[PDB]
């Protein structure tokens, strides 16, 4: 998960790199690539939050037991 | 009708200059996506390279070799290479310099 | 370059009929969406679109065979023509076979039973007679597997095809789009009885989109008073006049007589065009 | 920073250590997980704000110095983004020895 | 001035909240306690609106939602976004049925010990991206599988007019092959459901709560 968060913010600039390259209209492929990148970033953030919550709950239950 | 001819010639020169610009930029600052993003975005705005700020420091070996004024003489093959390229490129004090060779006015790059 | 705004409405039109295909499958009993039947039923329209697709292939082949080489900067219009066809949400080749198969099936049915009212029904009535109720079921079932299988189903349903200017409700302003006087008083209305804000030709219609070149109307073209209105169908067009420099390939003061000069006096519906009052 | 949990120690030894000391490390890890949970949401909020700023780049711009100010602001924004990424990396590596017992417990229970 | 602005807010709500469950429980100068859902408790305020009045109008209308109310998960997004209060009321009235349905779904799992050893491996939790969509994912750590159901607000052209409908569908990532161990239930849902265009299901909010239970009937 440590590498995923780094690459995702590196890739959102990488995905845009070709977007401003043509800028340097918009292609639908690049727009949908950006959309899926941002939605997967949100999804992995949610997954990491759920994993943290589950690990925490395991922490209290093992400490109690 | 020299006006339209010179406009189209300037446009072709601009597009080839932009081509050389990004092909050089993608390799000079490959290690810093932030620097590449901000540099290309500022040049899309039309900011001179002498005003914008850099977060990272480039090595001095490329600076010494690109000019050759140091102890090592520039290669004659390197001289031919920099002659055939359309952009005069050199770095002064951790910052490169970019100047148009045909139009000396303030060429606005803004969209 | 000037053909590009037209092509946008050309693609925007074929998507509307494809969108109705998905809607009609779920609820075949909806009478309010019976227009989709007549459009495909028209016999020359299927050939007419095929001819349009034929010349589109010929134009692209000729442009590919004979591209512009002296000035690379002028290749943008030629390149954009190739891009807009490839980037269309639905492939034209898949849609080309769609109408071709309909023609063959609608010809063998004529030999099965002779009838001449079906030709009128598919062209004007936009309906299928009850005696041919079995024929209507074929359109619903076959259209799903033919072309939609090669396109994005989710994208076409939510695609923004609004503003096609097809229905009359989106031609005239909603203030006046109703009966104003009883039938006893007659059908012709004097201007003095119109609402104060609705007593000019400027407030009669939606002055947002163009009708000949299918291009968006900017504020400059609205306010210059050089646009025309059709007295028959309510259409508004700035045809027959020199276009502004911002609409050209490069901003310049050179005046060029564009194709809109064909409709200087006659509208698309054979109506007369007149200078819109300011 | 401080390595409360030594590296390479078994799970049972960690249980024995945790059973004593009146749970100062339990309090510390509870505070750390609480601040991680309270940090998760603001990152999403500011990331959405950055997306909104990027999308609305063609609005509220009329002077060149306005572009200077706005793009300096956004470069600073991604500056604290990378700083926050480093801080959360430090937070997760601080809890890395604590999480290291979970794979061993799962594989032993398998 | 406080009373006048409160009366204006109440009139606007009555114009925008025409429902049989709309009622005001407690009236306070600094907060609003009104009920518009089907909560049985009399003193439980479904929605709390804090009153911050200025010399001419309310400075800010912060929407607070009770923990028992299932709508409390959207609280931070309402707090950090300065949207129109009328738009917030419209969204609440448009999504109240969805909130009730998800409340039933979460209370199905949240039930106390029923003397049954049916320790289901699937847990239901709400995933959130923004105010435009609400996402439900089913966590199964025992089977190592995921069941994602995304509900977005997508506009669709209808008779020359654009309308917003709930886009309940499986995500594009859910290109699950027949080889997945958990694939049977997704495949059953697809066969028995997939306005259906094969992937998406756009539905009227007045009819989302029965159809979602129809989806949830397979789930339960």
């Amino acid at each position: 998960y440590k590498n995923k968060l780094t690459v995702c913010f590196d890739d959102i600039l990488k995905v845009g790199a070709e977007m401003m390259m043509q800028q340097q209209g918009f292609s639908q492929s690049q727009q949908k690539l950006l959309k899926e990148k941002v939605k997967l970033f949100h999804g992995i953030l949610d997954d990491l939050e759920t994993s943290l919550s589950q690990s925490s709950s395991y922490l209290e239950t093992l400490t109690a037991l | 009708f020299r006006k339209e001819e010179l406009l189209l010639k300037d446009l072709e020169i601009r597009k080839l200059e932009i081509s050389s610009r990004f092909k050089h930029r993608q390799e000079i600052f490959k290690d810093s996506p932030m620097d590449l993003f901000m540099s290309t975005l500022g040049d899309c705005l039309g900011i001179k390279d002498e005003e914008m700020l850099t977060s990272c420091t480039i090595p001095k070996a490329v600076v010494d070799h690109i000019n050759g004024s140091g102890k090592r003489k520039p290669t004659k093959a390197a001289q031919r290479a920099r002659d055939q390229d359309s952009i005069d490129i050199s770095i002064k004090d951790n910052k490169l310099v970019m100047k148009s060779k045909f139009n000396k006015s303030n060429r606005s790059y803004s969209i | 370059h000037s053909l590009i705004p037209v092509a946008k409405w050309f693609v925007k039109f074929i998507t509307y009929l494809t969108q109705e295909i998905l809607i009609l499958i779920n609820d075949p009993t909806n009478k309010e969406y019976t227009l989709v039947h007549g459009i495909f039923g028209a016999k020359m329209s299927r050939t007419l679109i095929l001819s349009i697709l034929n010349e589109i292939k010929k134009v692209t082949q000729i442009v590919a065979k004979f591209p512009e080489t002296s000035y690379p900067i002028l290749n943008e219009s030629s390149t954009f023509l190739k891009l807009v066809l490839s980037e269309s949400p639905v492939d034209f080749e898949k849609f080309e076979t769609f109408l071709v198969d309909v023609n063959n099936k609608f010809i063998a049915l004529c030999e099965q039973q002779p009838s001449q009212e079906r030709e009128f029904s598919l062209l004007v009535k936009a309906e299928i007679p009850p005696e041919y109720a079995k024929v209507g079921d074929f359109l619903l079932q076959y259209a799903n597997n033919a072309v939609i299988s090669h396109a994005n189903a989710a994208a076409v349903y939510f695609a923004d095809t609004s503003g096609l200017k097809i229905s009359n409700s989106e031609f005239f302003n909603p203030e006046i789009f109703h009966l104003l006087q009883p039938l006893e008083e007659g059908l012709i209305i004097d201007t003095d009885k119109l609402p104060i804000k609705n007593r000019t030709s400027k407030s009669f219609s939606k002055l947002l989109y163009d009708d000949v070149t299918c291009d968006k109307l900017s504020v400059s073209e609205i306010s210059d008073g050089k646009l025309k209105r059709c007295s028959r169908c309510g259409s508004v067009t700035r045809a027959g006049n020199i276009i502004s420099s911002d609409k050209t390939i490069v901003p310049t003061s050179i005046q060029t007589k564009r194709w809109p000069t064909m409709y200087t006096r006659l509208c698309i519906c054979s109506g007369m065009l007149f200078e819109m009052d300011g | 920073m401080d390595s409360i949990i030594p590296a390479g120690v078994k799970l049972d030894d960690l249980q024995v250590i945790l059973a004593k000391n009146e749970n100062e490390t339990r309090d510390k890890v509870c505070k750390q997980i609480n601040e991680a949970r309270d940090e998760i949401l603001p990152l999403r909020l500011q990331f959405n704000e950055f997306i909104q700023i990027m999308a609305n780049i063609d609005q509220e711009g009329s002077k060149q110095a306005d572009r200077m100010a706005k793009y300096l602001h956004i470069r600073d924004k991604i500056l604290q983004l990378n700083d926050r990424f480093q801080t959360l990396s430090s937070h997760l590596e601080a809890l890395q020895p604590l999480f290291s017992t979970v794979p061993e417990y799962l594989k032993t229970a398998d | 001035m406080q009373l006048v602005v409160l009366t204006d807010v109440v009139e606007r709500l009555h114009k925008n909240f025409e429902s049989e469950n709309f009622k005001i429980i407690a009236l306070q100068p600094n907060e609003i306690s009104f009920k518009y859902l089907s909560n049985n408790d009399e003193d439980d305020k479904d929605c709390t609106i804090k009153i911050s009045t200025n010399d001419d109008s309310i400075k800010n209308l912060t929407v607070q939602l009770s923990p028992s109310n299932p709508q409390h998960i959207i609280q931070p997004f309402l707090d950090n976004s300065k949207m129109d209060y009328h738009f917030i009321f419209s969204y609440l009235q448009f999504t109240s049925s969805l909130f009730k349905a998800l409340k039933v779904i979460l209370n199905e799992r949240g039930g106390k010990f029923h003397e049954s050893g049916s320790q289901y491996s699937t847990m239901v939790n709400i995933g959130l991206h923004n105010l435009n969509e609400y996402q439900i994912v089913y966590y199964n750590p025992q089977a190592g599988t995921k069941i994602t159901i995304c509900i977005e607000l997508k506009t669709v052209l209808h008779n020359g007019r654009d309308k917003i409908q709930f886009h309940i569908h499986f995500a594009d990532v859910a290109h699950i092959t027949t080889k997945s161990p958990a694939y049977p239930m997704m495949h059953q849902v697809r066969n028995q459901v997939f306005i259906r265009l094969g992937n998406g299901v756009a539905c009227d909010p007045s009819e989302i709560e029965p159809i979602l239970m129809e989806i949830h009937n397979i789930l339960k």
